[PDB]
């Protein structure tokens, strides 16, 4: 998955999958793919 | 006219010494009739005892203020809250002496105490003047799980909002764990070396030999702590170069007892000066209703400045402490803790002694190490991002465009 | 095995000890490895020292291993007195009515002390539901220093940041103090025509609604919000309150105090009957409240971890870590144009059930403007015209460009 | 249609503009039952 | 355009009631004072306010 805004089961919390998930987590430290920026993305991590 | 005022005390020479404090502040301003009493019980090892005392022998004196100090026993696992929930039923103010726990600080909870000493979680405050005077922007906070520790990273986060900046981690451990080199891994990956610790005396010395063993206490690392972490136990292993907090007057009881009667006598004499005063209630049996003018005395408490005080100019805070305390900056400097600066209520002012960092070096150590190593992720997609499997021995084949020139892979 | 569980209720409400005893008397095998024989009593009146004599005065007779205490009076210090009752004595209190049914913020780890209330964070989830339900998606959100504050600002704007809504916060002003003075004047003139969700004591919002009167806060368009704290004794009700004051609490009309004690019985039995299937056999309670025991007072196991799931007959009464019910039994009243609170909604299994599907506009006041900006449309669907279609999914509300639409259906 | 289907790749910056997008929810809705989990196979998928 | 959102006359009584709630109906615009010197005094300090 390339990243969205997905409602966990529990709790109801907001949360990132694949790359931003793996970046805003720290387990990723920059993301070079063909990610698209768009205001979802860009709230929470910055693009070059 | 007389004023009973309930003291709950360690020994019976402090409760001597708090009726002598009683007769000075009744001396000096005594309002042209009202004369002060004082009533003295001392702490009792069960907490069920104490309520049963401060209800037969307080309560049933009318007392308009009760006096409640830490036990000589070094033991401090909340011994005033019987004194603050006995005396807080009938919202009759309990004054505390040296208790410093952040949990007395929720006046939803404590509804009718205000303490001298300022409570531990206000520490934060001084780290961050601190991370104001030496520019530390990335810091690492190691809080425990109980409350105090939640109340400190909860300040020093709001503090740090108004920067529009935060703590890259917040490694939140619970009390008494006997391994927590997890977490000390954990953080030994960040990029932060401003290491802020909030725990226990146990705590901090489980934290420091943690520390200790990954290497984390030499060059280019600063800790930041407070009094529970350079205190006791905490202090044979604490590591050298370390900047802990000290209170002035934290632990003379002496001081404290004099000011909080001069402040609580001139509570009175202003709470007096006003109209409609009810007497306080005779006994915790046969009376339920609460004292009608317990809020106004607790805020006419919040309200009064003791100008020329023993511990220094007396305030309170919305939160019911001095909000004004003379934090003193003790450096470990081979294994012997010197003062190298004091914090005043509102500002730190550094002294003529050099600090010494951990690892010996003089120089100030910048905040972070900057990472040249980065963690990249990337995803299949065939234009962009070829992936194909590798050989057996590990690299995959050299490959050639149309051009000629070779394939960059990783 | 025999459970003593002992009940302890005011002289305020008419039952009876022997209908307490009388009770827990189903016979259907309510307890399949153990037995109770319910001990009852009452007192005059909630005070200290009496509540500690008759909680360890039942625990030496009856050899109780739980309580189902139960207030009448609106005494917040009670629920405090009951939890540290259970901190030193280990024996699990519920409190059930009263002054001990409002929740307290942080309590004792060590205490096994529970409490028949609603959290200040789900009395939020309620309201935004409310407002869910209504699309009243703008709003102010006025607090105060009453102690609770900083909490229910951080969940609610946890809460908004996790929310799929779009939920435009406005302000948050704070009244530090000076109510009826400068400069909090100011600060309620940026508030833009919108829900308030007002958070303080009941007297000090009756002269913050004063003052939003005389700004002319209340009318057709203005909507408030507010939680349990102010609407307080439903039975008195101030004339500064607006009709149309949607507020949250715990029920008393429908949720009878002979089911609390009921629910309590029950939740003490079930976590018993898992402690016997799980562990070896019900720990004795302790000896008294005194006596000073040479004991590092750790009871091998407790019902403290079990309180998390226990489930009766028909419903779910589990606790959280923090010792709120997970299914706490709150319901949304409302003022109605007869100044009485009337119960509007239910919150039932993390649902919310509204008795209006549509909101009924309330006069707010006498001097009101006349409804008429308000106008109901009928529109019958036709296919390319007018399109009627179900509730987002995603976001259970209607989607953008969409506007709600209620059909009667049979 | 029933008889034409068409998709994207699941939690994607596509499917997340055709969820924000005020007007095309209706064809969103068709889109989110039919939504891949990557983009090879949408193209294995379209080429067969 | 002009829209000329309202016209309040304060009547009497300018540090009274019914006046604040006349000028609380005032949105962030232009406004076209028209008075005396110090009864435009007593409205500025009451607009302050």
């Amino acid at each position: 998955k390339f990243g969205t805004q997905e409602r966990v089961n529990n709790s109801n919390k907001k949360e990132w999958n694949g790359m931003m998930g793996e970046l805003l987590s720290g387990q990723a430290d920059m993301i070079v793919a063909p990610l698209t920026i768009n205001n979802e993305r860009a709230q929470y991590i910055e693009f070059s | 006219k007389i004023v009973n005022i309930g003291a709950v005390l360690s020994t019976r020479k402090h409760e001597q010494m708090f009726r002598e404090a009683v007769n000075q502040a009744n001396k000096r301003h005594g309002s042209w009739k009202i004369q002060l009493n004082a009533t003295s019980v001392t702490h009792k090892p069960n907490a069920i005892q104490m309520a049963l005392s401060v209800c037969e022998d307080l309560i049933s004196s009318q007392v308009y203020a009760i006096l409640v100090s830490h036990p000589p026993t070094p033991n401090d696992h909340f011994t005033p809250t019987p004194v603050s929930y006995t005396a807080g039923f009938y919202r009759i103010p309990v004054l505390g002496l040296t208790t410093r726990m952040s949990i007395y600080s929720d006046k939803s909870i404590h509804l009718s105490f205000l303490r001298t000493v300022p409570p531990y979680s206000h520490q934060s405050s001084v780290w961050f003047e601190m991370m104001r005077v030496y520019n530390w922007n990335h810091i690492i906070l190691l809080v425990s799980d109980d409350h105090e520790g939640r109340a400190a990273q909860k300040r020093l986060e709001t503090l740090l909002e108004e920067r529009e900046s935060k703590a890259e981690k917040v490694l939140q451990f619970d009390p008494g764990t006997k391994n927590v080199t997890a977490l000390l891994m954990e953080a030994r990956e960040l990029e932060a070396r401003v290491i802020i610790l909030s725990a226990s005396e146990d705590d901090a010395a489980t934290v420091y030999r943690a520390a200790a063993m990954l290497n984390m206490t030499g060059s280019g690392y600063v800790w930041l702590v407070g009094e529970r972490e350079i205190s006791g136990n905490a202090l044979r292993y604490a590591p050298d170069g370390i900047i802990g907090l000290q209170l002035i007057n934290g632990k003379n009881e002496s001081a404290h007892i004099s000011d909080a009667v001069g402040v609580v006598a001139q509570a009175v004499h202003e709470l007096l000066e006003k109209e409609n005063i009810t007497d306080p209630p005779r006994g915790c049996v046969g009376n339920t209703n609460i004292w009608k003018t317990g809020p106004l005395f607790k805020r006419v408490l919040m309200s009064s400045k003791y100008a020329d005080g023993v511990t220094g100019r007396v305030e309170f805070n919305e939160d019911g402490d001095r909000k004004f305390a003379n934090y003193s900056i003790m450096n470990l400097q081979n294994r012997k803790l010197v003062q190298v600066g004091i914090y005043n209520g509102t500002h730190v002012i550094p002294n003529d002694r050099k600090i010494i960092w951990p690892g010996g070096e003089t120089e100030k150590p910048r905040g972070y190490q900057m990472s040249t190593r980065l963690k990249i992720v990337t995803i299949h997609q065939e234009p962009f991002v070829y992936v194909k499997p590798t050989m057996s021995d590990g690299t995959c084949k050299e490959e050639f465009t149309v051009n000629g020139d070779p394939v960059k892979k990783v | 095995p025999a459970l003593n569980i002992a009940v302890l209720l005011g002289h305020s409400h008419d039952v009876t000890e022997r209908e307490l005893r009388n009770l827990w008397g189903p016979e259907q095998a309510t307890g399949l490895p153990l037995d109770v024989n319910v001990v009852a009593l009452l007192m005059n009146r909630t005070d200290p020292k009496s509540l500690i004599t008759h909680v360890c005065d039942l625990m030496s007779g009856a050899r109780i291993h739980g309580l189902v205490f139960g207030d009448d009076t609106d005494q917040e210090a009670v629920a405090q007195m009951l939890d540290f009752i259970s901190s030193q004595t280990f024996i699990p209190i519920l409190g059930i009515h009263g002054g001990a049914s409002m929740i307290m913020a942080d309590k004792d780890p060590t205490s096994t002390f529970f409490q028949f209330g609603a959290s200040i964070q789900q009395q939020a989830t309620v309201m935004l539901k409310i407002m869910q339900d209504y699309d009243w998606h703008v709003f102010s959100l006025v607090t105060t220093i009453f102690p609770g504050y900083r909490d229910f600002i951080s969940f609610i704007k946890t809460t908004v940041d996790n929310s799929f809504v779009g939920w435009d916060m406005q302000n948050v002003i704070t009244l530090d103090t000076s109510f009826e003075d400068a400069k909090t004047q100011v600060q309620l003139k940026k508030i833009h025509s919108s829900v308030i969700l007002l958070y303080c004591s009941k007297d000090e919002a009756v002269l913050i609604l004063s003052e939003a009167r005389s700004l002319g806060l209340t009318g057709y368009d203005f909507f408030w919000i507010v939680p349990s704290l102010v609407s307080g004794n439903t039975e008195l009700i101030p004339k500064e309150f607006p009709s149309g004051l949607i507020s949250v609490s715990y029920d008393d009309w429908d949720y009878s105090l002979e089911a609390r004690v009921r629910d309590g019985l029950g939740i003490l039995t079930t976590a018993a009957s898992s402690m016997l299937e799980k562990f070896s056999y019900i720990p004795e309670a302790k000896a008294s409240c005194y006596g000073q025991a040479e004991k590092p007072e750790t009871p091998l196991h407790t019902l403290h971890q079990f309180m998390v799931n226990v489930t009766w007959d028909g419903k779910d009464l589990s606790f959280t870590e923090e010792g709120y019910q997970v299914h706490p039994r709150l319901v949304v009243i409302v003022l109605n144009k007869d100044r009485e609170w009337e119960k509007v909604g239910k919150w039932e299994n993390q649902t919310l059930s509204l008795r209006h599907a549509v909101w009924p506009r309330y006069k707010s006041f006498s001097d009101c403007e006349p409804d008429d900006n308000h106008l109901s449309i009928v529109t019958l669907e036709e296919a390319p015209f007018v399109i009627v279609e179900d509730i987002d999914p995603l976001t259970e509300t209607c989607v953008r460009n969409t506007v709600p639409c209620r059909k009667f259906v049979k | 249609s029933d008889k034409f289907i068409y998709a994207t790749v699941k939690q994607s910056s596509v499917d997340i503009y055709f969820r924000r997008q005020v007007e095309l929810s209706t064809m969103y809705r068709h889109m989110e039952k039919h939504n891949y989990e990557s983009a090879a196979e949408a193209i294995q998928a379209v080429r067969d």
